[PDB]
């Protein structure tokens, strides 16, 4: 309770780490900490009814985020762990089901078979890009293959519990954390033109409410990278 | 019974990767295959669980030949030989079949006549990094402007096969099929399977279906 | 020199061999291994994890996030049946497609037990009971609350716990696990009452798989 | 006799192979080694002396000795670029036919560092300073003396020091190794003012390279 | 990775050196190929870098043939049978098909029929100095007159091959690609790279060439 | 390599030999053994039993 790193605090009461190994270390790298280790908070999304989904991929939406999206642009390689903290603040009343997924190298497909989508409409800057229910017709040239059963990657929606993952279910739990080591091929890889993670926020059972409550809930996602490291003189 | 889910036991097959022709009369017959795990589905579909594999390679090819209709005149010829070179990642590419990048010292290649065992070589793990990647959520590295997800880091090569007896009397078409084996397989993070059909050889992209066959009622 | 004498099947390409081989590509000197997180040693470690079940495909919620959600409402029948469904093996049934289904589709004969987790998505102020009901293969199903209680059940109490597990066994009229209304949904002022509920198949003990096959997945 | 079984792969030639080989002339009584000076055991013995850089090719000096010399005269700007060049490897720079360039293009993977001494070719009653300023991969180049200070850097003072060493490392916007006037060249009565510098690049960690390949400085 | 540039690595490979054609009717059709390394321009410019080597040597032969056009009346030739005569420095030489010089007893032979696997034969360091030469400044040795830059105290010999069947019904001719592979090299006082383009075979003579590529400014 | 020199009577099929073979399916784990009552080692373990004899032919 009351976790405190750098200059900021949060406030927490499970945690499920990665596939069972902490973020750790390793020209000569460096190794800064101070402008890095602290809790990075997004801002917040509503889930109403007729909701679908989010993701973010993850060395992206940090790209604009003070003395962390600094160092993306001065030092040209580096790894990275993170902590992500997810939690929806709803009353006793409201009812619904959540499951918070962090998918490594999330490749995902256009809506045009012989295309591949643009940079814009897979991420931007630290705001959630969404599913949608329906099916993104054929018609359009470069956009994103959004529907919610296929996960945007092709792949049944229900099998995504392979990956590291919590549920969150109104009626008993309120948060969720995950902690995530380094995956990747090599040592260190560039935090531009590759996008190694990726959370996804999937509601299973919507939203629902009776005549009089608030008709929304908001998300509030928190990420704090842990253990990071650069390369440079 | 546990032995026989492993890892081992579950990829270290073979299978029938390529097939192509080849004659020798038309001055450009000869065949190429870029060395990839994406072309067959039903491969395709058993690498695609895993994220990162680190493997071996082993290739056997099945050179058969078959007479083209010639004109006349008795025609009465030796055995066939085949020259089968491998290029790595980074070499120079043959255009014609009469070129110097068949004669060159790196590109190790195997020379076979008809009638005997069939000729198999061994590609060790080659790469930059310390493992493959079957799926790459970014750009291509090292280059000017990159196509969504290529992963030029993963690159095993080009093989070229061709005749190397020129014979006047009769043309000779070969046909060839490489088979493909595994060896000393590991893997890691692994991945749900895929769901919808394949569509492209390059990506990923596919049209939505929905979960699984339908029945009449819940109960 | 050494006498030798050569036994039948000697020239002959075994596609299921292992020999020796020479290597295209000796003095390479290959990239060292790095401690990448979550190797795969064996497909029962797969296996062992949970997945949601599409329990509600009904010819038009599987293009849809609905076939997931088996759905509870407040009725005013004495009695009455939430959900049932099968366990005949690969014939369209609702655990084909799953994560455990789709390792159990690449082989022949396998046998072991099932956890089924369930999940009560619904508001925390509402409450009821659920029979749980599973039926021996060679029994059929049963037709009744009352008779569905004779066999073995577990009785589910939704407001002091959130999630009970049956374990049962799966061998390659098979078995049922019906669902019963004990009592009704009883919910109050300015809450709603059609709750949900979703469902998690698991492998509750160590697998055993043998003669390894494809998978009818694809084209 | 002995029962053998022939492999697939047996009567092929692979060119990489390494066997057993029948001598053609054997009973020769060769001639026995002498002590020759100077043996080569590897060949990155060869890359750790120093080269000569032509920095000063320029379209028409290539033909001709002044393209090894940097032309230093006095001038009345204040602050003024000597050189400079990047470090992006193998297209048209400088670094590509010196002696540690020639062998660095026998491979495609290589990684290390540099030692760039410079000396400077004047009169011995000349003064005067210069930056040797380094900019880092994805910093851009200095376009001002002051924000080329504000990096890494060295001053170097020619009356007290003729020759100064600057370490780098160099991977295959990748650097830069600019420089700059810092005052200008002090000269007394009788001595001339148009002053040469050399440029000299060596190896000055131990290099690692992998996969040889052929050389592009060829028909 | 400090093994891969070591000299074993450097230069123990294979290389097609020559390549030439004989037919059997002609009476005057045979091959030869006095054994220097002078030959391929990509092999001349890696052993230029040093000044005297010394190695073993091992050579293989790609034989193929082909019929060419005959007259008429069902052509059906048995298996064709090769004979490879190496001839040691200072030795007879042939100059018909039909010589003394092919039956004598001192120069080595090999005798190879198709269908099988290529016949490789391995020449020891042969010399009566204690090394190879690249370059030579200097007149010939044991000559009234010399030409300069010769040494012949490095001679490794001629090859010649020729076919040993008579047919009348059928004219073939046969190719042969010679492949080299130099063997536990030596080399000593290393030598800079080669600069300018090869013009003749003989000598060093070539036409002066500019040092690098330039560039339009020095900065 | 190794000098060999092939025997007559090489790459024959004789039906009555006994040689090593390459397994079709390697890596199939088969199934153990069980006790199965009335196991028969040796043929003459049956002629042992008695039987019955037809001494009465004729012909109908």
């Amino acid at each position: 309770r009351s976790i405190t790193l750098g200059n900021s605090t949060i406030t927490t009461q499970n945690v499920v780490v990665g596939y069972g190994v902490w973020p750790e270390y390793l020209d000569q790298p460096t190794q800064p900490d101070v402008a890095t280790c602290r809790f990075y908070t997004l801002e917040s999304v509503q889930w109403m009814k007729n909701s679908a989904g989010w993701w973010w991929k993850l060395p992206d939406a940090l790209s604009q985020m003070g003395l962390f999206g600094q160092n993306m642009q001065y030092h040209y390689l580096g790894r990275t762990g993170y902590t992500i903290h997810v939690q929806c603040n709803a009353s006793k009343f409201h009812q619904g089901c959540l499951l918070v997924v962090c998918v490594p190298e999330a490749e995902m497909g256009c809506s045009n078979l012989n295309n591949t989508p643009e940079f814009s409409e897979l991420s931007g800057g630290d705001s959630a890009r969404m599913f949608t229910d329906t099916q993104v017709g054929e018609s359009n040239a470069k956009k994103v293959q959004t529907a919610v059963w296929n996960a945007g990657m092709g792949v049944g929606v229900g099998n995504l519990t392979i990956f590291p993952h919590q549920w969150i279910n109104l009626r008993t739990n309120n948060s969720a954390t995950l902690v995530m080591p380094y995956i990747n091929s090599v040592p260190m890889d560039n935090m531009f033109r590759h996008n190694n993670l990726t959370l996804m926020i999937i509601p299973f059972v919507p939203l629902n409410y009776s005549e009089g409550s608030s008709p929304y809930v908001p998300i509030t996602v928190t990420i704090a990278p842990m253990c990071a490291e650069y390369n440079g003189l | 019974s546990r032995s026989e889910s492993s890892i081992e036991n579950f990829l270290c097959r073979s299978a029938c990767v390529y097939y192509a022709t080849y004659t020798n009369n038309s001055k450009k017959g000869f065949a190429e295959w870029v060395i990839n795990t994406r072309q067959v589905a039903q491969l395709r579909r058993k690498l695609e669980l895993f994220t990162y594999l680190r493997f071996d390679l082993e290739l056997t090819f099945v050179i058969t030949s078959a007479q083209q209709p010639s004109t006349a005149s008795s025609v009465d010829a030796p055995v066939q030989t085949h020259q089968i070179m491998y290029v790595p990642p980074g070499g120079p590419v043959p255009t014609k079949v009469k070129d110097y990048a068949w004669q060159t010292s790196t590109n190790p290649s195997v020379f076979w006549t008809e009638g005997n065992a069939p000729p198999r070589m061994s590609i060790p793990f080659i790469s930059i990094g310390n493992a493959y990647s079957c799926f790459y959520d970014g750009w291509t590295q090292f280059s000017r402007n990159g196509v969504y997800g290529i992963n030029t880091l993963n690159n095993m090569g080009t093989l070229y096969m061709r005749h190397v007896n020129e014979a006047g009397q009769g043309p000779i078409k070969s046909t060839v099929r490489i088979y493909f084996k595994p060896k000393h397989v590991k893997a890691w993070v692994p991945r749900p399977p895929r769901l919808c059909q394949y569509e492209k050889q390059k990506n990923v992209n596919f049209s939505p279906i929905g979960v699984t066959t339908s029945r009449t009622d819940i109960i | 020199g050494l006498p030798v004498m050569t036994t039948p099947g000697s020239t002959q390409f075994l596609t299921s061999d292992d020999f020796q081989s020479p290597s295209a590509m000796p003095q390479f000197d290959v990239t060292p291994e790095m401690q990448i997180p979550g190797r795969v040693n064996n497909l029962m470690e797969i296996a062992e994890v949970d997945s949601v079940v599409p329990v509600n495909n009904t010819e038009d919620n599987v293009s849809s996030l609905k076939a997931y959600q088996i759905p509870v409402q407040s009725n005013s029948d004495n009695g009455k049946q939430v959900f049932g469904f099968p366990l005949q093996p690969g014939a369209n049934n609702v655990l084909n497609r799953t994560l455990l289904g789709e390792i159990l589709n690449y082989y022949t004969h396998w046998s072991g037990s099932i956890k089924l987790t369930f999940m009560f998505c619904g508001s925390a102020m509402a409450t009821g009971k659920f029979l749980l009901a599973y039926s021996p293969p060679g029994a059929g199903v049963p037709k009744n609350r009352k008779d569905a209680m004779l066999g073995t059940h577990v009785i589910w109490d939704v407001g002091l716990q959130s999630s009970c597990v049956l374990c049962v066994p799966w061998i390659s009229a098979a078995g049922y696990v019906t669902c019963w209304y004990q009592t009704n949904i009883v919910v109050p002022a300015d809450v709603q009452s059609s709750c949900d509920i979703l469902c998690f198949v698991s492998a509750c003990n160590d697998f055993s798989v043998r003669m390894l096959k494809d998978t009818p997945f694809i084209r």
